[PDB]
Parts: structure tokens; sequence; C-alpha cells
């Protein structure tokens, strides 16, 4: 999901595009006992198979003159052990699960004084998982005011 | 009324000069190199956008953006200082060298808090480029031994140059995540003695002076000028030979005699070599 | 220079150096307590320029000055345990001693 | 997918999926619903209600950090690609391993939620792993946590323990998951119930 | 001054590398265009230029010009001596004519007149 989200990366309309093919995870060189002793993480490397395409000139959606598949490395993800723990630098860490507010519309009110008359001012709020916020707050004169972030 | 941050004002400002054509650039340089300052002003004032374009690429190093822009400006001033129109070349090709190199030397100079020289930073960048190319061959972090293998250089040299890439930490950052404990709470003033060692030294000095005056005069004057202790200077056996007692061998003799008397005097107080030296 | 590891540490007697082996690390199973030397680490230093009281002291006892200072890993104060494990790591190229 | 589900379920649409970005009718429907909420028809929500609160976990937050590494690798790849050449160069030098490793190690090494396992029991290990904290990235802090999210809710029953939270500055921000409390496809805490039929 | 007289020097500087600002006077402006070097070999300071050099006289009726040719010496002056060589004279003439066209368009944009002087008639250029 993350790869097919961010890939393919293309150039600045430079008739070249870096696309994603498939990935694969390596074997850990150290199991958990040896890597708790050794002080290193318990990780596994991802050899991502990539492919660099080159669109031709005078070819907006013409063919590619040059494609080249090359299995590249990047990063090293720590594998979760058989109990829910990681080994990070010799220690043993637990990623605590987080409870956050659900993205989407959210019709909160105000319900405070906030006016010196006690009128309530309803405001929508559109939270995404990623992106800019959006409110629609009312004004005390019954004006509807957007605000962005 | 512009919003008054330094970057927006500058980037809005630099567009107030039309970019020059090739014959235009050559004519302005012809006027400039014979000492007409207006031509220099026009040539430097126009190609500021070149400096922002070149120093755009050098972002997100140690220097902030406007520092990179202003250091490229210095090289641009150097470039119009030494441009030749007689080669017929476009000015951008010649100035690109000067601006790119004087931002590169800026990042090599003004980044590290402990200033490493140029050649050490180029040598460290050689090794970091080698490690970046070596990481795709063995899919782990290349060691100091691995870089020393791939460059056939000694392992201690590459180890030293990588240890000179320390990324010197702050003090004021808190530790443990919770914002209650920075390095000022952890670090101890190591050069300043506390009151314990500072009173041991003064008590030892007074005890030494007391034991020396407990020793007879001819021995303790030799042992005083011998070490510079009792308000004297630390003199040679040849020096106190010519100064007090003419036989240097007898000065050694009275020194050994005084040292034996002081050995007895110290051990009468129970201070043996195990006592003073654990 | 390099901080060595050996069991010839200046200004400490045999009463603490009994528990280390000849390779400067303590014996497994040794009942150590508060203040004893676990790992004897000599550290080099230079430009001593002794105050004349310590010069007179080392001349009284005939003691030599020590170019190596002592940064041995000793037990913290209060804890008295039993050494159950010694793990010796070494950078490649460095020579392992008898213990490693 | 979750935001679009909660969206189209909040303004009463039959679909539960669609375009992840907004559209014109989305904003117009939110405006009309807010207006009707002013006129009386429709009621306000509440944040503490656990139909308005997800559960992020190691997969979700780790994938978010992986995306954060990959957008910087996309910036560097667009810098390498359009500038300079074409080239017949191979895609082994256009990608630097150390930003992605730096991002994922910065998460797993020291985030707010990457904590040591308090390993002095079996029980302490389990109740460290089954922790539902509301701090961290995208979450509030202790200084501006009002008396509402500290509080217990009539929706906590069967999802979150009401008697297991550490007292102190973070009371009811470090809630613990109930025994049988599962987790949805989307992530809101679901709990088992056995169906009464006719009688 | 006794004219607009301050916007016009800005229009001349916008016209291009021709106006010498320090060589201007009261109701009299200066123009030269260094175009052909005498040699490539020496220092950029010591490279003398084949170029022209004209002065002005400002009236509210007309603008007055007197053309001269010659070289730009190392001392920072001009001497009226033409080099008998065809294509460099064509270069000086062509660049001079482009300058005069732009200047005539400029005084057109201020609705002024471009009159030659009484001493323009000895210039071998076409204008």
């Amino acid at each position: 999901a993350a790869f097919r989200s961010v890939f393919p990366i293309q150039s600045y309309s430079g008739n070249s595009e870096l696309q994603y093919v498939s990935y694969r995870l390596g074997e850990p060189v150290f199991d958990v006992q040896e890597c708790q002793i050794r002080g290193v993480t318990y990780s596994a490397p991802l050899r991502v198979k990539l492919r660099l395409v080159i669109y031709e000139r005078e070819a907006p959606e013409g063919t590619v003159k040059d494609i080249k598949e090359q299995e590249v490395y990047m990063g090293e993800i720590p594998l979760m052990t058989d109990n829910g723990t990681f080994v990070i630098n010799g220690t043993e860490r637990v990623i605590v699960s987080q409870l956050h507010r659900s993205p989407g519309v959210f019709f909160d009110s105000d319900k405070g004084k906030t006016h010196s008359s006690g009128k309530v001012l309803y405001n929508a709020r559109i939270i995404p998982y990623r992106g800019s916020w959006l409110d629609f707050e009312f004004d005390p004169k019954d004006n509807l005011f957007v605000r962005i972030d | 009324q512009r919003v008054l941050d330094a970057t927006q004002l500058y980037l809005g400002e630099i567009g107030y000069s039309p970019l020059l054509t090739a014959e235009e650039e050559v004519y302005f340089a012809r006027r400039a190199l014979r000492g007409d300052v207006a031509s220099r002003r026009r040539m430097i004032e126009s190609n500021l956008r070149l400096v922002v374009k070149i120093a755009r690429r050098y972002g997100n190093r140690g220097l902030a953006l406007l520092d990179l822009i202003e250091e490229g400006n210095l090289g641009l001033i150097r470039a119009v200082e030494k441009f030749d129109p007689e080669r017929g070349f476009r000015f951008s090709t010649y100035a690109t060298w000067w601006i790119r190199q004087t931002i590169e030397r800026a990042i090599m100079n003004q980044t590290r808090t402990i200033r490493l020289p140029i050649h050490i930073v180029k040598e460290l960048n050689v090794y970091l480029r080698t490690a970046r190319e070596l990481s795709h061959k063995l899919d782990h972090e290349p060691s100091a031994e691995e870089i020393a293998e791939q460059l056939d250089k000694p392992v201690d040299d590459v180890s030293r140059m990588l240890r000179l890439n320390e990324r010197i930490t702050s003090v004021d950052t808190p530790l443990g995540g919770d914002s209650e404990k920075a390095l000022l709470d952890i670090l101890a003033d190591e050069k300043e003695n506390g009151p314990e060692d500072t009173t041991q030294d003064d008590d030892m000095k007074q005890s030494i002076v007391k034991w020396l005056f407990e020793l007879n005069a001819k021995q303790r004057e030799v042992l005083a000028r011998r070490f510079g202790l009792l308000g004297y200077e630390a003199a040679t056996l040849e020096d106190v030979g010519r100064e007090i007692g003419l036989t240097r061998e007898r000065v050694r003799q009275i020194q050994v005699e005084g040292l034996r008397r002081l050995r007895e005097i110290l051990q009468t107080q129970g201070l043996n070599i195990e006592a003073l030296f654990r | 220079g390099p901080e060595e590891i050996t069991a010839d540490i200046p200004n400490v007697g045999e009463a603490a150096l009994s528990k280390l082996d000849e390779s400067g690390i303590v014996y497994i199973g040794a009942e150590v307590t508060g203040g004893d030397i676990l790992v004897g680490k000599v550290t080099p230093k230079g430009e001593t320029q002794l105050t004349p009281e310590e010069k007179l002291l080392r001349a009284i006892f005939g003691e030599k000055a020590s170019d190596v200072k002592d940064s041995s890993l000793r037990v913290p104060n209060g804890v008295s345990g039993t050494v159950i494990d010694v793990q010796v790591f070494t950078r490649d190229g460095v020579e392992k001693d008898k213990r490693a | 997918a979750v935001g679009r589900m909660k969206f189209n379920r909040s303004l009463l649409r039959e679909e539960i999926e669609g375009s992840g970005i907004l559209s014109k009718d989305d904003i117009i429907d939110v405006m009309k619903k807010l207006i009707d909420i002013r006129n009386g028809k429709g009621e306000v929500d509440d944040i503490d209600h656990l139909g308005n609160r997800r559960i992020r976990s190691v997969g979700e937050m780790a994938e978010n950090q992986f995306r954060v590494g990959l957008v910087r690798v996309e910036r560097a790849v667009k810098e390498r690609l359009s500038l300079g050449d074409l080239d017949t160069l191979m895609p082994q030098d256009m990608i630097n391993a150390k930003p992605i490793s730096a991002a994922v190690k910065e998460f797993f090494g020291s985030s707010q939620l990457s904590q040591f396992m308090d390993q002095n029991n079996p029980l302490s290990e389990i109740t460290h792993k089954r922790r539902i904290s509301a701090l961290g990235p995208g979450g509030l802090t202790r200084e501006r946590a009002g008396f509402e999210v500290r509080d217990v809710h009539p929706t906590h029953y069967g999802r979150v323990c009401p008697i297991e939270t550490p007292e102190g500055p973070n009371i009811g921000l470090i809630n613990s998951l109930s025994v049988y409390a599962q987790t949805n496809e989307y992530g809101f805490l679901e709990t088992p119930y056995r169906k009464v039929t006719d009688g | 001054s006794g004219h607009p007289k301050s916007r016009l020097i800005k229009k001349f500087t916008a016209l291009g590398p021709y106006i010498r600002e320090g060589q201007c006077e009261d109701n009299r402006f200066f123009f030269d265009c260094l175009a052909v070097c005498v040699n490539v070999k020496p220092a950029p300071e010591k490279r003398e230029f084949w170029g022209w050099w004209m002065e002005l006289e400002a009236q509210e009726k007309r603008f007055t010009y007197r053309y001269q040719f010659g070289l730009f010496d190392k001392e920072g002056n001009w001497t009226v001596v033409p080099i008998n060589e065809t294509e460099v004279v064509e270069r000086l003439e062509y660049t001079l004519r482009e300058f005069h066209e732009k200047l005539r368009d400029l005084l057109i944009s201020m609705e002024l007149a471009l009159e030659p002087s009484d001493d323009f008639n000895d210039e071998p250029v076409k204008l």
C-alpha cells in the first residue's frame, strides 16, 4: 500500500519515471538471542525491486527507449519477535498502540459561554488522515465562516 | 505592504532587473572590467536569480537557505570580477563554477561547531560516498573495515576520519524523553575539585611543613631547595652544590639521610606507602 | 593513545588485584562487593608536572610517577553481588587476550 | 478508507467508499448538515464516544513512517532525475538507504510510543503490550487534556477497562484494553456479544 | 532640474550598456558602446576597445547628438581616430544604429525630436 501509494515517481516532465515492481524482505543475520547479546537491532533488510523507465522524446505516451530493472536496497525494518516486542539497540521495546480521533467530519458545537450571551456556535471540522484541515464555524451574528488549518 | 520576513522581501526584490542577452552581457563586462561601477552593479544585480537557482540545490545541509544565497552572492561578485567575455562563452557557464564552489566551501566551513578543514571534509565525503555505494552490495551497513577494504586504505585512517564525523550533540536537549533532565544535570565539573580533595591538599601541605621543621635544618634546606617546597625554587643538585654545600655527593648524601629520617617520621604516624598510595 | 585493559594498574595494591585474572578481567564466580576492581583499565596521560608535595612523597617512598592513569571499572558503592558472566567484545583487528 | 467511511456514514450516504479526496458535493453536504444542525434538525457529536476514536497500532504507524521516508526519497529522486542527465544510469545510486533507515529507526528507537517493556512480571509485559495510550504524534498532551477525555464513557463498556489507568498526570490517557475487546477492520474497538434470538 | 531630467537617465540605463552616468553634464548626456577589442591577449583592464562616443544637448524642442568614433585608451579617454578596416566599422555602425533606433524609439515614447547637431555632418555613419 505504501509503495503503490508513493510510487511511481516521475521526473519534472523530464520523460523519465521511476516505478515500483515488487519488494522482498531479507533474512535477519542475527536471531533475537544473539542480537540481544550483541546489542544490535533485530532487523531484516528489504531488497526492493525497482525499475527506472525513460520515456522517449516526442513521445508523451509513446514507448520507452530505455527501461532498466534493478533490485535495490533501502532501510532495515525491525522484525517483531514472537511475543510482540522488538529489539532495537539490545533492549526490548514495545510499541504501545495509540487511540486517536477518527478522520472525517465532526460536528462539534461550542456549548460554552464564549459570546457573553450564551449562544451556541456549531462548527464542522473535516479531519483527514493526511492533508489540510477545514472548519465551518458559525459566527455570533449567524455568519458562516470557513477556516482552513 | 509586504509581509516582513527576510526571504520573501529578498525573493520579491531580485526580480527587478531584466536578464541580459549574450551581447548585452559581453558589453556590460567590457564596460565593467575597465572600471565603470554601474556596469558591475548591473551584472551582479541581474544574475541574482542564477544564485537562487544554484543555491536552491544546496538546501537542507547545515546552512539555512538565505545563508546559502548570500554566500553564493560573494562568488558571483568574484565571478564578475574575473569573467572574460573574450572567450565568447555565456556568462552562466563560467559563474556556475564560482558560485557552486563558494557555497561548497561554505558548507565545509560554517557547518561543524568544531571546524574541520577542507581536506578532512573532502576525505570524509569520499568515505561516505563509498559507504553509500557499498551498502547496495551487502545490504547492511558497511563497516570501517568494509570501507577500508573497498578503498584499500588503512583501517585506522578510515576509523579516524569517521570518528571525526561525530555530529556534536547539544547540551540543552532533555534526556529520557521527559523534559526534566538535560546534560547540565548529568555532567560533573571535573576540573574543579570539591572541598574534600581541596582540604586534603592543604592539610597535606601543612603536615609536610610541620614534618620538615621537625627535621633538622641542614637536611630540610636541601630538601626544600631540592623540590622548591618551603618557599624555594626547585633546584638542581649541581645548583645547590655551588650554592650551599660544595660537595654534590655530600648533597646527595644529606638528601638520602633526610629522606630516611622523613621515612621514619611518616611511618611513625602510620602513613606507609600502602597508606598514601593504596 | 589506547586505553589498555591489563592487570598492572598503578597505585592499587594486591588486595584488589587478587580477584582479576592476568588478563585484567575478574573471575567468573568471584564474590565481589563495594569498591573492588572488576576490570582494570589503565589510561594514558601526559604532562603530569607534579606539585612538590607529591614529588616529596614519591621521593620519600621511592615511588615512581605513573604515566598511565587508572580508570578501572570498579563496582558501584553498596552493591555486593556475584559475578556470573563476562562478555568480552572486540573490534576486529585488535588482538584478543587470554580471557577473550 | 476510514475517513471516507465515517464521512459517508455521518452525512448519510449509502456508499461506504469512494474518492479519498473531497469533492464539491461533499463540502456542500457538510455545509447543509451544519445549517440543519443550527435550525434544530440534527445533533452534535462527542469526541470521547468510541465510535469517534480509532486505534492506531504498529502496522499503521510504521507504514506512516515508511511513507514519511519515501516522500523524502521521492524529493531526492525528482532532484536526481530531471537534473543532469537521462542517462542509462542505474537506479542504485538515485536512492539513499540512510533516510528511510533513519525514519524507521527514529520511530522504533525513540518515539513517544516506543517504550521499554516493563519486564518485571509476565503480567507487566502483557499489560504493557495491551496499552491504549492517547498521547504521541497526532494525539493530545497532558497539559491540555481537559476533564472530558480523562473521563469514563458509557461506550467504554466492553472495550476499555474503567479501572486500569495510571493515576497521576495522565489519568485516563493511558487506558488499558479490555479482555475480549477485539478491534474492527477499520479500528474502532468492537466487543463480542451473543445474540438473543426470539427468547 | 530644469527638465524632467531624472527619469530620462533611468530610461537611458534601461536602454542598455551605453550611458556613462559620470560623464553626464547639465542638459548634456554621454553615450559610448565598447564593441571591438584591439587585442585579446592582454589583461581585461588593458584591453582597449574600438567603439564610438557621442555626447548630447538637451532642448525641450529637440534632442541634439554629435557622433564621433575612435578608440577607448588605457588611460580612460577617447581619441578620434578610425581604423581603416571594413567589418569592424560595420560592427560599430550596426551596433550604433541599433542604439540610435532604441534611443529614437525612447524619445518617440516621450514625444521628443531627434535632431543631429551642426557637427554631425562630418560623421561617415548613416543616420
